[PDB]
């Protein structure tokens, strides 16, 4: 048996696709489905205050109260008596009366506290009367219209304890904020505040606050929205970045953003593209592609890569996709034997082949340099791949050899599984050029010949379970790509099936039920030279 | 007895065939008889195999202007026949009444040409019953007509059955059956249409006349002329548009429903007067009275057709024809029966072809 | 920030002023380059007023103050956030103008009763025989229904009667059959039984025969049927084949016209297109600088690390030292009780330690010094780079000018 | 006289209808009479049947009367196989007439089939016509594959130089990343000096434990005796002496340093009062420019 | 017996709520298993469909940071073995033969999708094979409109009723076909 070149089936996906569909009736108006639906001052004033949240006289009593009580509240320097009962009377206040009244005593709250230290100690106060801002406030834009919440937060000075609060309050709004919207000044504020938080972040603290006040950070980033305003939106996307550095996750979600920003201007343009349309499409394009180095989370930072491919790919850049994939490939001997996640370390190689897996086929899908060599960027990847310290189960190796067999099957193909929009690939130049073909075939039989290498080497190696697997792939796939007009080449095939069988560590049962789909398949009349098959191939067993 | 089987040897005129080939098509193979190219045309528009598989019937009797005929389908079962054949339909062709022996003989026609492939040796059996009314068969235990009278054959009709499914549904089929009236069946069910047909004779069978039982009539002109050849008649059908046709029926029976139907003029000749409420009374004890059986029902019934032919009797003169009687209907009526029993006396007289006119 | 440099490239490039061989910073400006740069900036976005002062560089000093604050005004036709004005137009920070720039590139007894009478009868005399013939002609009638009904009768009766006459006939030939097989009725019985069983032997001769001339012609209708069909789907395969190549090839030619012209296209866009430096230089510089961030990033990942354990050593270390010490401490305060120079070396113990937490102490003080030392090194560093003393001499010599300028004006002014 | 048209008019109307209905008499009894001979001649040749028939049915009497002399089972036996003979006699001549014919029937059949066919050369001329268009379709995916070849050079050289606006991105990007380098550095430069310190704060931790348990044992060891211990005594002034030496080098390095510091933190004072005369000189010399065009208001209304 | 089946929300980059009228046929509780091909990405979207119904299953796809979700799981309602994946672990995305490739490895009835990005079922080798597309209408890289589609099915024993919902502005469309176990 020579290097006895590959040869492949030739399938009509779109008869196939007619041939395999069922069609659905389309269902009857309003019909039927399982869910159609079918004695000091002070303490006399808190004392006061709890019998007036538990019961008062009208609403214009209870004003002439407020500005008697806290007229006298003003008059008493106290500043502990004057915290501890105006923290009781203040939910009474913002329950029945407006923003104004209570505006008032935000006033002399910030007077009294200011001159001395002890509204440090007041912090807790301070919290529990924001809490309660909380519970009774709701509107955003009234806040910004009560300025008196500004000179509220300078008047702190311990940074922790006004994160804590920008956690309620941002917790709070959140709750409040199903408004997908904008008004600067709103952004305005929050974006300080979150810099607040952002700031207050060191290397040392806790991965886990660092994520849940991200998380939150993010929640209101889901938020953030100027509607049709790309530029706008971009922009203070890139500050976004500038600022936001302490935790990458958060900023993937611009990279998100850019990318749905991107891609669905390039819809609502509907390939009406413009020197705008395109320019913006670049910058998105390069944004992302700075970002990723920005970031550290490799295995995400690839199928990022790959996302980022695919919109250039959307999005006419090849070359750009190119420099992505050199940089994919310089990932790929960047992953580690083991990686930790949730703490905890995983075999790698089974993640990032399931990348290669989505990889391969987003391979065919490029449209190639001419000056590069014809898809040498798969080879380098596979051998790349291939030169990683794989130990043993490399076997998923040989699976990706099996399914850049498929690819390889594809390009075969003198028209593509799909094709995609202006995207164009060799086929749409080459439209079957021989010389393309054979050279592809000659790659695939380089495959082959590594395949035919380690499968008789675990053949050396008694792994007779694994290699049995492996023929079983081969097998498969020669059947799905393949034509046993290479008489040669359909009784190698037998050779793998009795080989696997003479070893006899596969499972018997697959092997039954295979060849009874081998001869079902092969009762169609083409196939009846894999009926040839089915027939000269017998079977041994663990039966 | 030798006179009968050498009548039946007459009547017997010989077997049908039809099969299908590999090229692509059914086709007809041939057979013994004495062909009509014409009924031969007919008997293929009887061919079940015509529609491969409309609903592949494996079994059908039949008769044609009072000649029978018998058929048999298996498409191919397992045998050792030329494979060429994807499908058969063996048939006989007669003027005879045993559906069952005609079964067994062809049972063994059939397997012994499973195993030989042969039709000739099938026809040495052919000529084996020719000329002895008995065949030996190398497949099977030996037949012989002696095995199996025509009156076994009648007796296999179950009356109760029929009796207990149809009330006085089986009242309107009485007082069409015995006035000699135009009886239809419709069920989509061959099979069942021919039980149940085939029963139909039985009823009243001591009226003997067993050659109205064409259980395969089509609608073409000349069936429905042959049909009405028939007066007093029972013809079979497996669709509704026969129900259309009051005119060409004085009863439609839906099978497939259990149902019976009355013609225009029947409405008052099968009006539930007085006889026809004593066959209301007969009918409901034939499904609730069960002391007797099938042919005990038709030995009842006879006690009511003696009780007819008795009052028609005296009241009627026996002509100078001989052979039957002329009735004077108007002394029939100074008897006074009320009316729905003067009526089916009349009609009957009619049916007996005993009128005055 | 030499990116930002390789920025002033970009915004001369965009300006069309040039980029002469050291103006690759803004250190090589002079106040007319920026201002000018500005007069274009508006001229470009505000040519209302930006058209209002020539690229020309002013010499009348008063408008350069002017131009300057028509400056200031540019900056107010949005405001950049901050200051403004001829005092910055001389000769800022490069921050400064760096910022202010950047600001700019963006948005770039009658006789009738007797006789009529008589003439009336005429009409009922033919009446009446009228009446009588049409009386006939129904009888007639009549009589052709009765006799027609009749006719057929005897019709039908002569039919039945000849269908008696051939059963008569049928019979009586066999009644004589029967007559002439009577003298000898066993012999011939036998004979003619015999007869009929090879006459069927011989029925069933022809049936082989016949069968075996039918096979022939069915085998042969088979044969015809099959190439039938199989000619019937090969012409039908051939056909949809032709028919897809045909409308594939249609649409193949419509992608050549597109392509062939948009080609040319893309001719005029080679015509067209600046040679500049490329996508990939800056893709490089950015990825050396990544390294940067990496790399020192993972240096003070490195540090992070040094810093836990160095710290944990450092903790035991000082349980190790405080247990010591009072152990120590303890045993020699118990000899030191023995002896007044043993208390002497107690006191040394004492001594010494302090002598170490006074050390450790001023190392601290140092390096929080040094500390100072960065913050003032780089509060210098800022106020170099306000160029501050060289800001002294620009201003120093400006207002010398202006205010023996302005005692001039002052002189002028009481002169005319 | 009275005379009337009416007798005129339908006097002619009456005779034209009778004589016209009196014809229609006549033709219809010319058919009752033919109709009379006709069903006549229809009895008379039913009695002609009859009596034809009676003679028959006489016939069979006198045959019937032959054939009592006998057995008439034997009779009936030769009757019956006469009968047999007959059919047999008639199926079997029925049959080879039937045989021929249905010969001769699917031998036309046959003619049919042979005739339908006594496509392939329109197939012979569609493969060739199949190829021409796949030929030149395969010479169209060549000129496709070069023009396609020259759409990625333009392109890529369209885009190997990105738009200003593409710059955009690029250069804020390299903003934060001087903001990164320099921040980060800084960071780390510090860091390393925290690093210096907590260093030098092990490095004494070590060696004093390490002295102090030393200098203990010695203790210990000396003052066992008087002269010993006297000796650790001197001894240990000579160790603090040279911890103290350090203090001092340590403390020689702080005023160093601090004079460094001073020296600077002055100069930089120096220099932000002097910046500061520096903005209020630019504010004098703006004073000058206002002075400047107030004065020069006036010298263009009084000179010019 | 109702079991919701569903792909590929992408809800936080590109899906960050379900449209109206789909969320309103999410009526909870009238289905018995819930089944994810994967990339709903969120532990919150996924608490979303738990409060849907209980009985949930997801397969680890790309965005879904949980990588403790399988690759892939057998699931089993009425007579049928039921296969998920993700299609970005399908080779050709969607080629058939593969699908039945992956039948015979796990000799399953049914088997469904998610990545890939058409409407997609197809039963053929008397085996059956679904894509409902991205029931949030995550865009497909590949093409240019994608409406969002969702099934729900009558499993019974041996049979499976089909229920195709598709949302067309206000028109919820549905189509159906009996799936059987012969």
């Amino acid at each position: 048996m020579a290097v006895f070149p590959w040869h492949s089936r030739n399938r009509n996906y779109k008869a196939e696709f007619a041939s395999c569909r069922l069609e659905a009736v389309p269902l009857e108006f309003g019909d039927y489905h399982p869910l159609k639906p079918i004695f000091p001052k002070h303490l006399l004033f808190r004392s006061l205050g709890l019998n007036l949240a538990l019961a008062d006289p009208p609403e214009s009593d209870r004003l002439q109260i407020l500005n008697e009580a806290w007229k006298v509240i003003t008059k008493l320097k106290n500043p502990q008596d004057y915290i501890n009962c105006a923290e009781v009377w203040v939910e009474y206040t913002c329950k029945h009366f407006t923003k104004r009244e209570v505006n008032t005593v935000l006033a002399d709250v910030i007077k009294h506290m200011t001159p001395d230290r002890a509204f440090e100690d007041s912090y807790p106060q301070l919290q529990l009367i924001i809490k309660k801002v909380i519970a009774h406030f709701h509107d955003f834009s009234v806040l910004f219209s009560v300025e008196k919440f500004l000179p509220f937060l300078d008047m702190f000075q311990k940074e922790s304890v006004r994160v804590e609060v920008c956690k309620c309050i941002m917790d709070a709004f959140i709750k409040h904020q199903q408004e997908p919207t904008k008004d600067p000044v709103i952004l305005n504020a929050l974006l300080h505040v979150c810099k607040t938080m952002h700031d207050s972040v060191n290397a040392l603290t806790l991965e886990d606050e660092k994520r849940m006040l991200s998380y939150l950070i993010n929640g209101f980033i889901k938020m953030v929205s100027f509607g049709r305003d790309f530029e706008q939106q971009l922009s203070f996307y890139v500050e976004s970045r500038s600022m936001f550095c302490n935790l990458e996750p958060v900023l993937v979600q611009l990279i998100h953003s850019v990318n749905r920003l991107a891609m669905e201007t390039r819809k609502v343009m509907k390939g009406n593209h413009s020197r705008k349309t395109a320019a913006f499409v670049r910058a998105c394009v390069a944004y992302c592609f700075i970002t990723i180095p920005s970031l550290a989370g490799i295995f995400t930072r690839l199928n990022l890569y790959l996302h980022s491919g695919q919109v250039a790919l959307a999005n006419q850049c090849l070359s750009q996709a190119d420099a992505f994939f050199k940089a994919a490939i310089s990932l790929v001997p960047e992953v580690p034997k083991m990686i930790n996640i949730d703490g905890k370390m995983r075999p790698s190689e089974s993640f990032l082949l399931e990348f290669l897996c989505n990889f391969f086929s987003t391979l065919l899908i490029v449209p190639d340099h001419p000056e590069h060599g014809v898809l040498f960027l798969v080879r380098e990847l596979l051998n790349v791949i291939q030169d990683y310290t794989w130990e043993d189960n490399s076997d998923e190796k040989i699976r990706i050899y099996t399914c850049v067999l498929h690819l390889l099957s594809a390009m075969s193909q003198e028209t593509y599984l799909y094709h995609i929009d202006k995207v164009d690939s060799n086929d749409s130049l080459y439209g079957g050029d021989s010389k393309f073909l054979a050279e592809n075939n000659k790659l695939c039989e380089t495959v082959m010949a590594q395949i035919l290498e380690h499968l008789k080497t675990l053949a050396k190696d008694e792994a007779l379970k694994r290699q049995s697997s492996l023929g079983l792939s081969f097998f498969n796939s020669i059947l799905a790509h393949g034509d046993l007009r290479n008489n040669k080449l359909n009784q190698l095939s037998v050779n793998l099936w009795h080989l696997a069988q003479r070893h006899g560590c596969a499972d018997t049962r697959t092997m039954v039920k295979t060849l009874e789909y081998i001869k079902k398949q092969s009762k169609q009349p083409d196939m009846t030279h894999l009926t040839e098959l089915a027939l000269r191939l017998p079977l041994q067993t663990r039966t | 007895m030798a006179a009968a089987e050498v009548a039946d040897t007459q009547l017997m005129l010989g077997v049908g065939l039809i099969e299908k080939d590999t090229n692509g098509e059914v086709l007809w193979v041939w057979c013994y008889p004495s062909t009509t190219a014409t009924l031969r045309n007919l008997l293929l528009r009887k061919c079940c195999l015509t529609d491969e598989n409309k609903l592949l019937h494996p079994f059908v009797f039949g008769q044609y202007r009072r000649t029978w005929f018998y058929i048999t389908t298996i498409e191919v079962p397992d045998s050792s026949i030329l494979k060429k054949v994807t499908h058969f339909s063996i048939v006989l062709t007669a003027k005879d009444f045993n559906p069952e022996k005609y079964a067994a003989f062809t049972r063994i026609l059939c397997r012994m040409y499973l195993k030989h492939g042969s039709p000739v040796k099938m026809m040495e059996s052919y000529i084996a019953v020719l000329t002895k009314g008995i065949c030996q068969s190398e497949e099977n235990g030996s037949f012989l007509s002696k095995d199996f009278d025509a009156r076994k054959a009648y007796l296999a009709g179950s009356i109760k059955d029929i009796v207990s499914q149809f009330g006085m549904e089986t009242v309107i089929l009485h007082t069409a059956l015995m006035l000699k009236k135009r009886i239809v069946v419709y069920h989509p069910k061959i099979e069942a249409v021919q039980e149940f047909t085939r029963t139909l004779p039985a009823l009243v069978w001591h009226r003997q006349d067993w050659t109205i039982l064409h259980s395969y009539v089509h609608l073409n002109a000349d069936e429905l002329e042959a049909l009405q050849m028939c007066t007093g008649y029972v013809a079979g059908f497996v669709d509704l548009e026969v129900s259309n046709r009051p005119d060409l029926y004085d009863v439609f029976v839906n099978l497939a429903e259990s149902e019976i139907t009355i013609a225009p003029l029947a409405k008052e000749a099968m009006a539930m007067g007085k006889l026809h409420k004593e066959m209301g009374q007969l009918i409901v004890q034939s499904a609730e009275d069960p002391e007797k059986s099938e042919s005990h029902v038709i030995q009842d019934i006879a006690l009511k057709t003696r009780e007819i032919f008795t009052n028609l009797a005296p009241f009627s003169e026996v002509s100078a024809d001989g052979e039957k009687r002329v009735l004077n209907l108007e002394a029939l009526k100074q008897k006074r029966f009320p009316p729905a029993t003067e009526n089916f006396l009349y009609h009957l007289a009619a049916a007996e072809q005993m009128l005055k006119i | 920030m030499e990116e930002a440099d390789r920025i002033l490239i970009h915004s001369l490039r965009q300006a069309g002023t040039a980029v002469p061989p050291d103006v690759q910073t803004l250190r090589a400006f002079t106040t007319e380059l920026v201002v000018e740069a500005v007069v274009r900036c508006l001229r470009v976005i505000n040519p209302a007023v930006g058209s209002g002062l020539s690229p020309l560089l002013p010499l009348a000093m008063s408008a350069r103050f002017r131009l300057a604050m028509s400056l200031a005004q540019a900056c107010m036709d949005l405001g950049y956030p901050l200051e403004l004005g001829y005092q910055n137009f001389l000769y800022p920070s490069e921050p400064d103008l760096r910022d202010l720039l950047l600001f700019l590139a963006e948005r770039l007894r009658r006789p009738e009763q007797v006789t009529w009478a008589a003439q009336e009868q005429e009409l009922e005399s033919l009446r009446e025989q009228l009446e009588g013939v049409n009386r006939s002609i129904e009888e007639v009638e009549a009589d052709m229904k009765t006799l027609g009904v009749s006719f057929v009768q005897a019709e039908s009766e002569c039919r039945h009667s000849k269908l008696s006459t051939a059963e008569r006939e049928q019979a009586l030939r066999l009644k004589s059959r029967a007559v002439e097989l009577l003298p000898d009725g066993t012999a011939n019985l036998a004979k003619l039984q015999l007869v009929v069983e090879n006459s069927a032997q011989r029925v069933i001769h022809l049936a082989g025969q016949w069968e075996k001339h039918r096979v022939p012609l069915l085998a042969e209708y088979r044969h015809l049927r099959k190439l039938q069909d199989c000619r019937e789907l090969e012409s039908s395969r051939r056909l949809a084949e032709i028919q897809e190549l045909h409308q594939s090839v249609r649409a193949a030619a419509e992608e050549a016209r597109r392509k062939e012209e948009v080609y040319k296209q893309l001719m005029s866009e080679l015509e067209t297109l600046p040679r500049d430096v490329s996508r990939l230089a800056y893709t490089q510089r950015i990825l050396e600088i990544v390294g940067n961030i990496r790399k020192q990033k993972e240096e003070i990942t490195k540090i992070l690390s040094d810093t836990k354990e160095l710290q944990k050593e450092i903790n035991s270390l000082s349980g190790k030292l405080d247990r010591t010490f009072a152990v120590t401490d303890e045993l020699v305060f118990k000899d030191a009780k023995k002896d007044d120079a043993v208390r002497k070396a107690y006191k040394y113990l004492a001594a010494l330690h302090e002598n170490c937490s006074q050390l450790i102490q001023t190392i601290e003080d140092t390096g929080t010094i040094m500390r100072e030392v960065r913050d003032l090194e780089e509060q210098i560093e800022t106020e170099l780079g306000k160029k501050t003393l060289s800001n002294l001499e620009k201003i120093r010599e400006d207002y010398r000018a202006l205010r023996q300028e302005n005692a001039g004006l002052l002189g002028r002014v009481r002169e005319a | 006289l009275g005379t009337s048209q009416l007798h005129r008019r339908k006097v002619i109307s009456l005779n034209k209808q009778i004589a016209q209905k009196t014809k229609h008499l006549e033709e219809l009894r010319a058919s009752h009479t033919s109709l009379q001979a006709r069903y006549n001649e229809a009895k008379k040749t039913l009695t002609e049947l009859k009596t034809y028939s009676e003679k028959l049915d006489k016939e069979q009497a006198a045959l019937e009367k032959i054939e009592s002399k006998a057995d008439p089972s034997i009779l009936q036996n030769l009757r019956a196989l006469v009968a047999m003979n007959e059919n047999l006699k008639s199926q079997e001549q029925e049959f080879k007439a039937h045989c021929r014919e249905e010969m001769t029937r699917l031998q036309q059949e046959i003619e049919n089939l042979k005739a339908e066919r006594a496509a392939m050369t329109h197939d012979e001329d569609l493969d060739r016509r199949y190829n021409m268009e796949k030929e030149k379709l395969y010479k169209i995916r060549l000129l496709q594959a070069r023009r396609n070849r020259e759409i990625a050079i333009l392109h890529r050289k369209i885009d190997e130089v990105p738009s200003r606006a593409e710059l955009i991105q690029y250069q804020k990007r390299f903003i934060e990343l001087y903001r990164q380098i320099s921040a980060v550095h800084k960071e780390t430069k510090q860091f390393f000096t925290l690093y210096n310190t907590l260093d030098d704060k092990k490095v004494y931790l070590e060696k004093e434990i390490s002295l102090l348990n030393s200098i203990h044992e010695n203790f210990s060891q000396a003052m066992a005796s008087p002269a010993a211990r006297d000796q650790f005594l001197r001894q240990m002034e000579q160790i603090v002496e040279g911890i103290k030496q350090s203090r001092m080098k340590m403390e020689k390095k702080k005023q160093e340093n601090k004079m460094r510091r001073d020296q600077l933190n002055d100069q930089y004072l120096e220099l932000l009062e002097k910046q500061r005369l520096y903005f209020k000189t630019v504010k004098e010399f703006k004073e000058e420019g206002r002075k400047n065009e107030m004065l020069l208001s006036k010298v263009k209304a009084k000179a010019s | 017996m109702l079991v919701l089946v569903l792909g590929d929300l992408h809800i936080p980059h590109r899906c960050n709520s379900l449209p109206a009228k789909f969320k309103k046929l999410l009526v909870p509780g009238k289905i018995q298993h819930i089944l994810c091909t994967g990339n709903l990405c969120t532990k919150e979207s996924y608490d979303y469909l738990k409060t849907l119904a209980g009985d949930v299953h997801i397969v680890r796809g790309d965005f879904d940071e949980n990588l403790n979700y399988p690759e892939q799981k057998v699931v089993t309602v009425g007579q049928f073995k039921i296969g998920l994946i993700h299609g970005h672990q399908v080779i050709p995305w969607g080629d058939m033969a593969s699908l039945a490739l992956l039948q015979r490895q796990f000799d399953v009835d049914i088997l469904i999708s998610g990545h890939t990005h058409k409407f997609e079922a197809f039963e053929h080798e008397n085996k059956f094979y679904i894509n409902p597309g991205s029931a949030t209408g995550a865009y497909n890289a590949l093409e240019t409109n994608i409406i969002p589609s969702f099934v729900l099915m009558d499993i019974q024993a041996s049979t499976v009723v089909t229920y195709v919902y598709q949302l067309i502005g206000d028109d919820v469309k549905v189509e159906r076909i009996e799936y059987k176990k012969p």
